[PDB]
């Protein structure tokens, strides 16, 4: 997604390390 | 403790109401926090042409200033606790809940009680908010399965209130005044059309006492004599198709019509979509999943993603699948898709019905997992059907279903019914209109 | 700008029964 | 499979094609002969009688069915070259099978350099043999009654078909039950359609199995014993003889190949 | 006794004085050539050649010299363990289709 | 710039048919009759003609 | 209706809870991960996370897939840079069938040679995925560009071992790293006796300690990256300390005293002092957030910024101002409240859902190997004082740097300054 | 070949395919039927066997 | 796994000839004729082997 405001741009920054996972039926995810 | 003993111990909904009319119903457990929310009818169903984004609007401004917390100081309140504070608003409702701990439960009350009432609305904040909306519109833009998504709704309900987007035109968010707004708020946040929920480590008699001391002041009535009633929204079958060939990956969602909230027939079809499945690129069952559309994508690389929805409003639904592919793929999963629904609607084996109803039991006891999805689903459960359906019923009404009810309940829904396609992209490839209904029926059934 | 897209009317194509907010798409459509 | 389908349809096009041919010059072998075959439908149960009627175009082989098998005579060959051009797509689509049976995708050769010559001289060989029948001994594969103007009222001494039916002919003579002798005379022709299911081999062809092979040259030698029997009349021995062939025939295809293919594997270890 | 036959009949088969192992004679349906594609590289190097050198025999009509025909008992079964579990494993989806 | 005969449609067609199609490099005589066939074929059509125009 | 915490003779923990919900999941967390993967294997971490479906000793990818599908579990593999989690969640009358899956899957696999081969693909899909977050490049050269090996590693395969992995590899990764001593089963809605029946009766073949990793050391350099983004991502960390001490509980608190993460949906973030500092000054959409990540035996504590290329700057240097302020003593006790009731609330959030409380607990277990009940948790938070706060930013800013950005970095300043 | 189609749920698809197949066959005996002119059968129809 | 429309060499031809063939979608009553052309062929070569049975 495209971020040009304050608001949505909120909560985009990181301050947890960076973890990894993917499943058998459920999409790859990240955080 | 099996899983029928397990399911008969799952804590009450103990549902109240006060003299005004809000609907009062928490859910007792153990954990040390909470989830506190109120769950408003609003939506972009209740609004007209003239006005439509407003409850966006309303939302927008909720947590900017009250008349009491002047602005900034509601987030300072709302942060010293640790409380997250959040609000989501769609196309028939529109929530506000904050997850806090069990002991700032009557701050928090106090907190929403402030919001959903002594709003302030001021004009220099709705100028302020106006870019802001604007923005996060082009952002949408940038999101393509919420514009397709939002094309399907506009392509599906023509000519009613459901085909409006939640944002609405970014034509009304530049003239929404505050006269347009106060309006909304004095006649959608209203008491009998309001659920105060909870759940967590809540008293449902503390829940009670908080809400007659704070949501007392919440008034019942229509002001002159306006109520807005409930309008009944048509499905026309049709299609529409933005075709634009420089996005990588084109987008296609067709539905038909659903049932609604009420009308069980929700309970076999949910089975029936269980049976299509959900695909994603980054899987890994590969061609070994169960689902016949899943297997056959990843053998042949076919798309990057196709998952099946049950949209659901009062009184009609959007019951469908929408995936994302390639330009050389958009037919081809055309020709499978359907062909996956005609079999469910001409021959369903008993293996796969079993199949889905594990996969929706999973569903259900998954996504009721945590304070937060316990706290919405009461209080969407409250607007929708009326009152909390406990998970027992719930596994009766999937244990009642098998491969004739499936047959039956397909054959109702799918069989021979204009579809309502939509695709956006590089949707050259996608099959006409009259291609999509001719493939509806099979000529051997 | 894609909640700006309102599809055109109809009204004027449209078949007999179908032409109201009234639900008139399921059980017209057995009709039609 | 599509391939050899698609011969099957081939074979009868070009046997009824020809049939139609012989029946042409009006001879006493031609009038006979159709008449002979053509009366074979009439042992189909309950239609049979009308189509007879239906194909001689009246009650007898007679001015309309000469006619008649004139323009299908015309007709049926170029829906067998449109038969043999679906054929070389459905061919192509895999690509040919070598002697040894094995793919031989990584020992492939360009088709014009080499087997355009290699059928050149192969077109060439044929054409010595065909016209060494045209020139030297035009009748030696006919029969010196068709020389003689087809007369309903005396048929000849023998009536036998071209040499090339009588194959089947003598399978027709087998059985006594009339309808039991179309049936099968039909499925004589329509075995190759069940002949891929009955592959019971771990190999493709015939060159890895001596026992195979010898069951396969019973077959050739049961086929030209069928053809001799055809000529001669319906006589002792010739007719014992004749129903021990068709026996073998139908023994050796449907029973015998796929028990021997089944001993096959096991003497491989597989 | 048994493999007595069993050695007169290798003999007699043919595709050893071309060279070939048994597993390069099988036919190549669907589960022999998903086994085909499954065979490590230097085996799959080795098969392809010998089928090659195989047909190009069988086009000139000749055979190896008697020294470098492939013995019954140097007869290796390299394809077999491959073609076992194909086999099973397409025996586990009939039977989980069933 | 490219080869008319794997460009033009007929011209694509007649060489993936019988130009540049790959072929068995063992194929035996045995195959030739393919071909023995379709010739034979083509005579049967061309003298049946020949014939028609006179009987 | 408790947690109890048995330790096997081999090293596994087994800790299991009956909370007798309709759902059960059961996690295996192995003390695995990109940190004990030399410069040799690299990625083999990432397939194997990948490889979580490929045909066992006992059970085919069929069966497997199908399996769990009947069921409708899911099986899904969370990974970190310094622990791998295998979870299965299904009903809690269909558990055993999954447990056996998983057991067979994370104690004998087979790593078959074309099956790997097919997986190479869905590594670059997977790694393109990911990475279309920018954090994920971001903090991703963050630790490239501040630990010098170890926890340095990727989570995702690089981009020239993509088709490379060998399953010998995967073979010694499994049978060096997964060894009981440095595995723990945790269980939530199933019984703690038929978890140790399937502990010492399939985690038992591999025993001892494993193959151990090296330490991380602190190189502390940049690793700048232009990718044509708008925003610009930027990161600088320096060396906190390890979790498990009372300075990262410390750094933990200085965390929400500076602010990390909003609370008010489409908020300001009037507590959080980093946002307040940088808005006076920068105009801009923006996001300032505190950083910690806390590892076994190191860790790293730092600003995160999203900001307008041009901007940039400005929005590192206010927010680095900022810390300074509070490392001479410029920390209040309200702020020091507010962050400590942040901390505990978001403690005690995160172990609100079943997969959070089984996440908490493997992580407990695995580290430093017996649990500790939330209160025990929230007493050690309020144990910090605001000296430690004030130190933790002290050794913050008085530290080597390492810096990680991304986007247009023209105005974007380095380390040095 | 045999062996993989008999199966519970392969016997059970047949179940819920004879009605459509065996009306099928009725649709292609009455074509049948029709456009033979099959007098057998037509001389018991009521109106039809007027024609004859 | 796949449709015998797009799949089958047969088929193929048949779906890019006649099926989803893309054709312009205002072509007016002009380009029929090409049609009816072709069905007068067929009907040409149909009712003329019936005259060539009795002819
Ligand atoms: C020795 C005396 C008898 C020779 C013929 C019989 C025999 O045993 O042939 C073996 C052999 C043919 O069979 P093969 O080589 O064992 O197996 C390969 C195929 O025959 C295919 O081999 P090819 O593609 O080289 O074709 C060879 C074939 C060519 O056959 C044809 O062209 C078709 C038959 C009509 C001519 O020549 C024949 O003689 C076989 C058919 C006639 C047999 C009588 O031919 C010869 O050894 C010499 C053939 C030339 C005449 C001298
Ligand atoms: C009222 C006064 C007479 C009006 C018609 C005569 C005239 O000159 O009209 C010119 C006027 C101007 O032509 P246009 O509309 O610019 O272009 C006509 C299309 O190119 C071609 O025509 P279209 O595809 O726009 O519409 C089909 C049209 C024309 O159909 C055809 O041209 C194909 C059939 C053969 C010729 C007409 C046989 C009657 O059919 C008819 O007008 C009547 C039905 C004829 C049989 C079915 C076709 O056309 C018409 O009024 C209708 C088309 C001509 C009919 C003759
Ligand atoms: C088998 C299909 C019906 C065949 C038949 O003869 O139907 C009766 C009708 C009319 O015949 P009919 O009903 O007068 O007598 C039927 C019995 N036979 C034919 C023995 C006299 O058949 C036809 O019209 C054509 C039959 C052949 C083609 C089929
Ligand atoms: C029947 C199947 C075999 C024949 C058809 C398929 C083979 C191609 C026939 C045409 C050809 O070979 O050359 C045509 C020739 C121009 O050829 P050119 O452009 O020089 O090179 C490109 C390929 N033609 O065209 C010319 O005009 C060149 C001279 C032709 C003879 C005068
Ligand atoms: C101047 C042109 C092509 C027209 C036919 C359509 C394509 C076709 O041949 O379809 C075959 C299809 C096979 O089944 P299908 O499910 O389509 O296979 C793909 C995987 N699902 O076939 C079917 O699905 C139908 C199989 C036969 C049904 C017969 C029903 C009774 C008819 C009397
Ligand atoms: C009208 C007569 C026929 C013509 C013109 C014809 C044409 C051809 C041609 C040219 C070939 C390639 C050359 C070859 O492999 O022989 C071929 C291959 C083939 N034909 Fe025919 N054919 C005819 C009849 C038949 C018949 C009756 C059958 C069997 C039912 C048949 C089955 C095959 C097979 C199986 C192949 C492939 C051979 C291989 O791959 O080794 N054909 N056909
Ligand atoms: C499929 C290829 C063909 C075969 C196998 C075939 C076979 C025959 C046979 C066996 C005869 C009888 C020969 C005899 O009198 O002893 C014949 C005659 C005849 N055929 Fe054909 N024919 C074929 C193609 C054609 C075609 C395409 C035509 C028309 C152009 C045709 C026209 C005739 C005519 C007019 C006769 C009668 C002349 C005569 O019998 O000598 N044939 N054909
Ligand atoms: C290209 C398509 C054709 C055209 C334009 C065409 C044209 C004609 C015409 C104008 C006549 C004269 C009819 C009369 O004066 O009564 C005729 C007669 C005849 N045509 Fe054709 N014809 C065609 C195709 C065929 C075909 C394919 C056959 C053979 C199967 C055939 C067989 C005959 C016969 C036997 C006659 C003589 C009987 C009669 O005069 O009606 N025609 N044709």
């Amino acid at each position: 997604r495209s971020f040009l405001c304050r608001e949505s741009l909120s909560g985009q920054a990181a301050g947890r390390p960076l973890v990894a996972s993917v499943g058998l039926n459920v999409p790859a995810s990240v955080r | 403790a099996t899983y029928a003993q397990a399911l008969q111990s799952v804590p009450e909904t103990q549902v109240s109401q006060l003299d005004n009319g809000l609907r009062v119903a928490s859910e007792q457990s153990s954990q040390p926090t909470c989830t506190v929310g109120v769950w408003i009818d609003a939506g972009s169903r209740y609004e007209n042409e003239k006005n439509n984004g407003a409850g966006y609007f309303v939302e927008h401004l909720a947590f900017k200033g009250t008349k009491n917390r002047p602005g900034s100081a509601l987030e300072k309140e709302v942060e010293s606790m640790g409380a997250h504070l959040n609000a989501y608003s769609t196309r028939e409702h529109t929530a506000y809940y904050i997850k806090a701990l069990s002991k700032d439960l009557p701050k928090a009350v106090e907190l929403l009680a402030d919001i959903v009432q002594n709003c302030s609305l001021e004009d220099s904040q709705i100028e302020k908010e106006r870019d802001v909306i604007l923005q996060e519109l082009q952002e949408n833009d940038s999101s393509m399965r919420d514009v397709v998504f939002d094309y399907l709704h506009a392509t599906a309900f023509q000519g009613t209130p459901l085909a409006q987007s939640v944002e609405g035109p970014s034509e009304n968010v530049r003239k929404l005044s505050r006269a347009d707004l106060t309006e909304y708020v004095s006649q959608h946040y209203k008491a009998p059309r309001m659920v105060l929920a909870a759940a967590g480590g809540v008293e449902h008699r503390q829940l009670l006492d908080l809400a007659q001391k704070h949501f007392s002041s919440l008034s019942g009535t229509y002001v002159e004599d306006a109520v807005p009633a409930f309008t009944p929204c048509r499905f026309t079958g049709s299609e529409i198709r933005h075709r634009d060939d420089a996005l990588p990956l084109a987008h296609v969602a067709i539905a038909v019509e659903g049932p609604g909230w009420a009308n069980p027939d929700n309970v076999p079809l949910q089975v029936a979509n269980a049976i299509i499945g959900h695909y994603d690129s980054t899987y890994g069952g590969g061609t070994h999943m169960s689902s016949t559309l899943a297997s056959v994508a990843a053998t042949r690389k076919l798309c990057q993603s196709f998952q099946t929805f049950n949209i659901c409003y009062a009184e009609t639904g959007l019951l469908g699948a929408h995936f994302v592919c390639d330009n050389m793929s958009i037919d081809d999963m055309m020709f499978f898709l359907q062909g996956q629904w005609m079999r469910l609607c001409t021959s369903a084996t008993e293996s796969e019905v079993v199949r889905g109803k594990n996969i929706l039991r999973n569903a259900l006891v998954s996504h009721l997992d945590g304070t937060t999805p316990v706290c919405e689903d009461i209080g969407r459960s409250l607007l929708t059907y009326g009152r909390r359906i406990p998970l027992a019923e719930w596994e009766s009404r999937i244990a009642e279903v098998d491969a004739s009810v499936v047959r039956e309940v397909c054959s109702k829904y799918f069989y021979d019914q204009c579809p309502a396609v939509a695709g956006l992209g590089p949707i050259e490839q996608l099959p006409d209109y009259n291609r999509i209904r001719s493939g509806m029926f099979w000529l051997r059934f | 700008s894609h909640t700006d897209i309102r599809v055109p009317d109809f009204s004027d194509y449209r078949r007999a029964e179908v032409l109201d907010s009234t639900k008139s798409s399921k059980e017209s459509s057995d009709a039609r | 499979l599509e391939t050899w389908n698609i011969g099957v349809v081939l074979l009868f096009t070009v046997m009824a094609t020809a049939f139609m041919g012989y029946v042409l010059p009006w001879g006493q072998m031609s009038f006979w002969g159709a008449t002979v075959i053509t009366n074979l439908l009439s042992a189909i149960p309950y239609i049979g009688t009308d189509l007879v009627e239906w194909i001689w175009g009246g009650f007898s082989v007679d001015k309309a069915t000469l006619t008649r098998f004139f323009a299908f005579h015309f007709i049926l060959p170029f829906i067998i070259t449109a038969l043999a051009a679906v054929h070389l797509l459905f061919l192509h689509e895999t690509g040919s099978n070598n002697p040894t049976g094995i793919s031989s995708d990584m020992d492939k050769i360009p088709f014009h350099p080499y087997y355009t010559i290699k059928d050149i001289l192969g077109a060439l060989f044929m054409m010595l043999i065909l016209l060494i029948l045209v020139l030297f001994s035009p009748d030696l594969l006919g029969d010196p009654d068709n020389y003689t103007p087809a007369n309903p009222l005396n048929t000849p001494p023998h009536i036998k078909p071209e040499w090339y039916f009588l194959f089947a002919y003598a399978i027709l003579r087998s059985i006594p039950n009339k309808l039991g002798g179309v049936l099968a005379l039909v499925a004589s022709i329509l075995i190759l359609i069940l002949m891929p299911m009955l592959h019971t081999s771990k190999q493709r062809s015939m060159m890895f199995r001596p026992l195979s092979q010898c069951l396969f040259w019973m077959l050739v030698a049961d086929l030209i014993t069928l053809t001799w029997i055809g000529g001669q009349p319906v006589e002792h021995p010739f007719i014992i003889i004749g129903q021990l062939a068709s026996i073998l025939y139908f023994l050796i295809i449907l029973v015998l190949m796929p028990i021997t293919s089944i001993i096959e594997n096991n003497l491989l270890k597989w | 006794w048994l493999e007595g036959i069993r050695k007169w009949y290798y003999n007699a088969a043919g595709f050893n004085k071309l060279g070939l192992m048994r597993d390069d004679t099988i036919y190549e349906d669907d589960d022999v050539k998903e086994a085909i594609r499954r065979l490590p590289e230097n085996l799959y190097n080795d098969r392809v050649f010998r089928i090659k050198r195989a047909l190009d025999l069988t086009m000139r009509q000749q055979i190896l010299p008697k020294e470098q025909w492939t013995k019954y008992e140097e007869d290796k079964f390299y394809l077999e363990p491959y073609l076992k579990e194909v086999i099973r494993e397409r025996k586990e989806r009939e039977e989980w289709a069933k | 710039m490219t080869n008319i005969r794997k460009s033009h449609p007929l011209m694509k067609i007649i060489n993936n048919a019988f130009i540049d199609l790959p072929a068995p490099s063992n194929i035996s005589s045995w195959w030739n009759f393919g071909s023995l066939l379709g010739i034979c074929l083509i005579l049967q059509i061309l003298t049946g003609l020949f014939l028609a125009m006179h009987y | 209706q408790d947690l109890e915490f048995t330790r096997l003779p081999n090293g596994l923990v087994i800790a299991s809870l009956e909370n007798y919900a309709p759902a059960s999941r059961i996690g295996l967390f192995i003390k695995a991960g990109s940190r004990y993967e030399d410069s040799n294997n690299l990625g083999t971490s990432h397939l194997l996370r990948l490889a979580s479906s490929l045909t066992t000793k006992g059970a085919s990818s069929f069966k497997i897939t199908r399996g769990i599908e009947a069921v409708g579990g899911k099986l899904s593999v969370t990974s970190t840079r310094e622990s791998m989690a295998y979870t299965v969640e299904c009903l809690r009358d269909d558990i055993e069938i999954l447990m056996e899956f998983l057991l067979n899957v994370t104690a004998a696999p087979e790593f078959r040679r074309w099956e790997v081969a097919a997986l190479q693909s869905q590594l670059r899909i997977d790694k393109a995925v990911a990475f279309q977050n920018p954090q994920a490049q971001v903090l991703e050269n963050l630790h490239a560009a501040a630990y010098r090996n170890a926890l340095a590693n990727s989570l995702y395969c690089p981009d020239y071992r993509i088709g490379k992995v060998t399953p010998d590899q995967l073979h010694y990764y499994v049978q060096n790293h997964f060894t009981s001593a440095r595995m723990a089963l945790i269980g939530l809605g199933v019984s703690h006796p038929v978890l140790k029946q399937v502990a010492e009766r399939f985690l038992n073949m591999r025993g001892g300690l494993g193959l151990s990793g090296a330490k991380a050391k602190y190189r502390g350099g940049e690793i700048r990256d232009q990718n044509g983004d708008s925003l610009v991502h930027a990161a600088l960390v320096a060396e906190s300390a390890a979790t498990g001490s009372a300075e990262a509980n410390a750094f933990s608190v200085l965390q929400h005293v500076l602010g990390a993460g909003p609370h008010v949906k489409r908020g300001s973030n009037a507590t959080s002092s980093l946002y307040q500092a940088v808005a006076k000054g920068v105009h801009q959409p923006f996001d300032v957030s505190a950083f910690n990540a806390s590892y076994s035996d190191s860790g790293l504590f730092g600003i995160y910024t999203i900001s307008q290329a041009a901007s940039a700057g400005d929005v590192i240097k206010s927010a680095y101002d900022q810390v300074k302020t509070i490392a001479q003593g410029n920390l209040s006790n309200t702020d020091v409240q507010a962050a400590k009731n942040k901390l505990k609330a978001g403690y005690l959030m995160s172990v609100e859902s079943s997969e959070g409380f089984l996440d908490e607990v493997g992580s407990q277990a695995l580290v430093a190997g017996s649990y500790v009940q939330p209160s025990t948790v929230l007493q050690q938070i309020d144990s910090v004082a605001d000296a430690d706060v004030i130190n933790a930013a002290k050794k913050f800013v008085s530290g080597r740097k390492s810096m990680a950005a991304s986007g247009n970095l023209g105005h974007t300043p380095f380390v040095d300054e | 070949m045999l062996s993989r189609f008999l199966g519970p749920r392969y016997r059970e698809l047949a179940r819920n395919w004879i009605p459509t197949a065996s009306m099928w066959g009725a649709v292609g005996a009455v074509g049948l039927v029709w456009a033979t002119d099959w007098r057998l059968i037509l001389d018991w129809v009521p109106y039809i066997n007027g024609k004859f």
